[PDB]
């Protein structure tokens, strides 16, 4: 039973963490090695990943993450919010 | 293929071995030996003691006497060869002086042949096989004196009149125990080895053989049957199967199995492994192996 | 040679026995996104991330100078008065003030109250050991510190009492763990790290 | 010789000193009651014959909640309906929330149900002698909890967003349930003298 | 060791050789077999009641033979030896021993009734004794003597423990500690030394039955370090700490079998 929480009272830790960090490496892979629109100027690329990289560093990709707590709520974190 | 020893008991002991705690008994003297003659070798024995529950009672000693059916006070079966008279029972266990220490622990043991008394009560307390049988005397009393000559330390003599040698052994067993209550030695070590026996590939090529001719005169007898209902003539090389152990040999050297295919499951891994021709070495370190 | 070559052959199966058994009774448990460490059925087990609230991997026994010492010589590392004492006037270089008006005379013992009311307790908590797992190498951030700038007692401090002092409880104050307020909510955030904090009190006093 | 009488000395270092801990009020000055200093509020014949009238009550502070509690021994061993059930009425009477009655050895199963059953909203609790006649809150291994209100109860249930279930329980049979008194339902803070690094707090309820 | 002798089992080890039982009809009879006898007869002259209420009823002396193998290590005397035996037995024996300047140092044990009511449940034809080797069994075992029943033979090792000072350093007061060698604790406390405060155990099992729950906890801790640390062992306070919440974390001690 879900409940949603406050894009404004949000809870959990401003910084990204070890585990999902290799979950949206993980995310965007996929969606590049799928033909996606890639947000930063290609740098002359090979590897879905290796890409999807660069996009981190500049904190210019899509995919946000849903925290879920204990409680049933949840939170959502944007890649260029996070830390 | 090469058959490989093995170390199970040795026999004819004279073995101590005790153990605790769980505990139930205290105090064993298994023996477990048998002729020997040159094949059988199938019985056992062992001894109880006791000397738990300080309510009960004051430390009695017993026997088993395989292969049925429970526990059987001591003095019940010196009553039962040719010695019921008390005091001459003790005789044959210790030796006054006596060191009466070493008997009084008899006290408990006697008061257990408090009602035998002789020797037609003896040979009763004897009815449990078993299969459900009897009725009941008469044919318990024969089954005893079977018992007495081979099951009761089957060893030494299985005659008939020879019922006066069993009577010191169990005295001379039972001097063992009492050593080492009492506290006067230390229980044999299983250990040995030393006393342990390797059979080699003549005493299993024995005990295989027995167990494949055994068949031998049980398919045939069945065959006269047959022949001397409806048929007759006679007899002649009519039955004698040829496949009985020629095919009942390469089928059991070739596995691990003692009496294969028959039913013969859970019979102990071979003994009987491949060469190991790896190395010339090894071909030798192999034609050594237990 | 030939029981230590049994008891080689032991270690190698019981040793993965006892393996699997915690495991299958471990699994269960995780780090929930709130802070706290909880069973399948959501049954907590821990309210830190491990009492601590830090990951192990991360950490490196670390030592209180300010525990094992004479009180005699306490004294003689931190307090600080204006009985004929001023000897730090010759390092306040450069600027002295000098003393100006109260509030530094003040703030001196003040900052004691607090470091004192961490030597009794501890102890009054540990045995007597000294040696404990902290996260963040302190002994070291200052050296190498006095690698990067350098400066020798030749150059005395172009700092102020009135700094450090404000330096800390801005940057104590800045090492959450346990988020947010919600009132009480900062309680088991501020003794959740309350054993680190006593090392930047006692590494940093003025 | 009078060994058994010594011994219950340390009654009162396991009764008056049973109350906070809890809340009640009870004077400084018994608490600090030296060996002989025992004797002499008690006149007893002796020597020996002591008993007498070894129990007494005591007032809390908390003001409201209510109500109040009675320490009242024995002294006479093996209990027993013919000391239990007739040593109700008094705790009606001067109305109570609750006391204790100590006991050595052992206790009859039949006093022990016809009691709890019409007690209604009070108790009867529960300990014995011969057991805890030491305080074992004072135990270098034994952190002190403390109780929680109700109104602090439902804090946790929020801050930590938690079912009266989803937390730390502790058995009834627990020592310092007993010690505290505390019945099925209530939730206490313990202050553990962890690391940890620091002064790490757990909580737990009853069941 | 003045505690060291006053929390152990003790009983009847200092006979250990032995009980003998001897048929003596007047209350006047004995033998031997050695000397004492003497000693008896100085205890019947006395004559302060020997008649009493009842009479000479006791044909069933026991002797007792008190090893000084016992009786330094341990400080009795033999009037408490026996001077608690009929603390749970009524009037059923009456013993009488000899001083410390015996070479044997021996007491007896008679037992007297009739004309007792006798009964019940239960008849006794032939012959008086068994009744008598069960009484032995409770004789020696019970029991005075500072005996935590259970509580076997104890140690002591000098524990280098660390204390604070006025001073601000710490020390190391190496103090003396006992090393039990089983069960039980709860009457373990009861003791005069002792030190409630401090003591401890190695059966969890009782902890939680005698101390707190969070009380076991720590001891788990404890007694996993003491499993894997000595010696050099690559410890960490947080696993190990998890792996005893988990433990005591529902009241009971949920253990980890296969």
């Amino acid at each position: 039973s879900g409940k949603a929480v406050a894009k404004e009272d949000r809870t959990t830790t401003p910084y990204m963490t070890k585990y999902e960090r290799a979950r949206i490496l993980g995310t965007r892979a996929l969606q590049i090695s799928m033909n996606a629109p890639v947000l930063v100027d290609l740098e002359g690329e090979t590897d879905p990943l290796q890409i999807a990289m660069k996009e981190l560093a500049q904190k210019k990709i899509p995919l946000l993450v849903r925290r879920y707590l204990p409680d049933g709520s949840y939170e959502d974190w944007s890649v260029a919010e996070l830390i | 293929k090469v058959i490989i020893a093995q170390e199970r008991s040795a026999a004819n002991i004279v073995q101590v071995f005790k153990k605790a705690a769980p505990s139930p008994i205290a105090y064993v003297a298994e023996i477990r030996s048998a002729l020997e003659r040159g094949s059988r070798l199938i019985s056992s024995m062992q001894i109880k003691l006791m000397a738990r529950n300080t309510e009960n009672s004051g430390q009695t000693i017993r026997a088993t006497l395989p292969y049925i059916r429970s526990d059987i006070p001591i003095v019940i079966v010196f009553r039962a060869l040719g010695v019921v008279p008390d005091r001459d029972i003790l005789e044959h266990i210790c030796y006054d002086p006596n060191d009466f220490q070493m008997l009084e622990m008899m006290k408990p043991c006697i008061e257990e042949a408090f009602v035998i008394q002789d020797k037609d009560i003896a040979l009763d307390y004897i009815g449990k096989r078993g299969s459900t049988t009897g009725v009941t005397r008469e044919k318990r009393l024969r089954y005893a004196h079977d018992i007495l000559q081979k099951e009761l330390l089957p060893h030494i003599t299985t005659m008939e009149g020879f019922e006066t040698r069993k009577a010191f052994f169990l005295g001379y067993m039972i001097h063992r125990m009492l050593l080492c209550a009492l506290e006067r030695r230390e229980p044999d070590d299983r250990d040995h080895f030393g006393k342990k026996r390797l059979d080699l590939a003549g005493p299993l090529l024995a005990s295989l053989f027995r167990m494949l001719f055994r068949k031998m005169t049980r398919d045939v007898y069945k065959y006269m049957q047959k022949c001397v209902e409806t048929n007759r003539e006679f007899n002649l090389t009519l039955a004698v199967k040829s496949n009985i152990i020629t095919n009942g040999l390469r089928y059991s050297l070739a596995t691990g199995n003692w009496g294969d295919q028959k039913r013969s499951m859970v019979n102990r891994v071979g003994v009987s492994q491949v060469l190991n021709r790896y190395t010339f070495a090894s071909t030798l370190s192999h034609l050594r192996r237990t | 040679g030939r029981e230590g070559l049994i008891d080689t052959a032991v270690k190698t199966a019981e040793t993965g026995y006892i393996q699997r058994r915690l495991v299958k009774a471990m699994e269960d448990v995780m780090v929930r996104y709130d802070g706290t460490v909880r069973n399948a059925m959501g049954d907590i087990i821990q309210f830190a991330y491990g009492e601590d609230g830090l990951d192990a991997t991360l950490v490196e026994y670390q030592v209180f100078d300010s525990l094992r010492l004479s009180t005699k010589q306490f004294e003689k590392k931190y307090r600080i008065d204006l009985m004929e004492d001023r000897s730090l006037s010759l390092y306040m270089e450069n600027s002295i003030e000098n003393d100006s008006s109260v509030q530094d005379l003040l703030d001196e013992e003040y900052t004691q109250l607090v470091a004192d009311r961490e030597l009794l307790c501890k102890f009054i908590f540990p045995k007597g050991d000294a040696r404990w797992p902290l996260p963040v190498n302190v002994q070291r951030i200052i050296q190498n510190a006095l690698q990067i700038f350098h400066l020798e007692a030749k150059k005395p401090t172009d700092l102020l009492p009135s700094d450090i002092i404000n330096g800390l409880n801005e940057l104590i104050a800045k090492l959450t763990i346990f988020r947010g307020s919600d009132r009480i909510t900062r309680d088991v955030q501020n003794n959740a790290t309350l054993l680190f904090q006593i090392l930047l009190r006692s590494k940093f006093a003025v | 010789e009078e060994k058994n009488i010594v011994r219950v000395f340390r009654a009162w270092k396991t009764a008056h000193q049973l109350v906070h801990d809890r809340g009640y009020g009870v004077s400084q000055a018994e608490l600090d009651l030296t060996l002989d200093q025992f004797k002499a509020m008690h006149c007893g014949m002796g020597r020996n014959l002591d008993r007498t009238t070894l129990s007494f009550y005591a007032k809390p502070s908390n003001d409201s909640n209510k109500g109040t509690i009675y320490i009242e021994f024995a002294k006479e061993p093996s209990v027993g309906i013919k000391e239990m059930r007739t040593f109700v009425h008094t705790l009606g009477d001067h109305n109570h929330k609750t006391g204790i009655l100590i006991y050595a050895n052992s206790m009859t199963p039949s006093a022990a149900k016809i009691i709890a059953t019409v007690t209604g909203q009070f108790t009867i609790e529960t300990f014995q002698e011969s057991d805890l006649i030491v305080n074992i809150t004072h135990h270098e291994l034994v952190p002190k909890h403390i109780l929680l209100s109700p109104d602090e109860k439902k804090e946790l249930l929020d801050r930590y967003k938690l079912r009266e279930t989803q937390l730390p329980r502790i058995q009834l049979a627990d020592p310092v349930a007993r010690y505290l008194g505390l019945k099925r339902g209530e939730v206490v803070k313990i202050v553990r003298r962890s690391e940890t690094s620091g002064r790490y707090n757990s909580y737990r309820i009853c069941a | 060791k003045n505690v060291q002798t006053q929390i152990e089992h003790t009983t009847l080890s200092t006979v250990t050789s032995a009980t003998e039982i001897h048929y003596d009809p007047d209350p006047q009879d004995t033998v031997i077999e050695e000397d004492k006898d003497f000693v008896e007869a100085f205890f019947a002259i006395p004559d302060e009641e020997v008649e009493e209420n009842l009479y000479k009823q006791s044909p069933w002396l026991l002797r007792l033979e008190l090893d000084r193998a016992k009786m330094l290590d341990k400080k009795l005397s033999m009037s408490d030896v026996a001077g608690k035996i009929a603390e749970s037995f009524e009037r059923d024996l009456f013993t009488i021993w000899s001083e410390d300047n015996a070479d044997k140092l021996i007491i007896r044990c008679r037992i007297i009734r009739d004309d007792d009511r006798k009964a019940e449940d239960d008849d006794n034809m032939i012959e008086e004794d068994v009744f008598l080797k069960t009484i032995e069994g409770h004789m020696l075992e019970s029991i005075s003597l500072r005996g935590v029943p259970n509580i076997t033979r104890v140690y002591m090792m000098e524990h280098k423990i660390v204390r604070q000072i006025e001073d601000g350093t710490f020390e190391r007061a190496d103090e003396w500690v006992l090393e039990t060698d089983g069960i039980n604790l709860t009457e373990a406390m009861t003791v005069e030394g002792v030190d409630a405060t401090r003591t401890y155990s190695n059966s969890f099992v009782e902890i939680l039955q005698i101390l707190g729950i969070e009380a076991t906890r720590s001891a788990l801790l404890k007694e996993l370090r003491n499993v894997i640390e000595f010696d050099g062992s690559y410890v960490n306070y947080r696993h190990l700490a998890l792996l005893c919440d988990v433990m005591t974390s529902r009241g009971h001690l949920m253990a980890i079998t296969r």
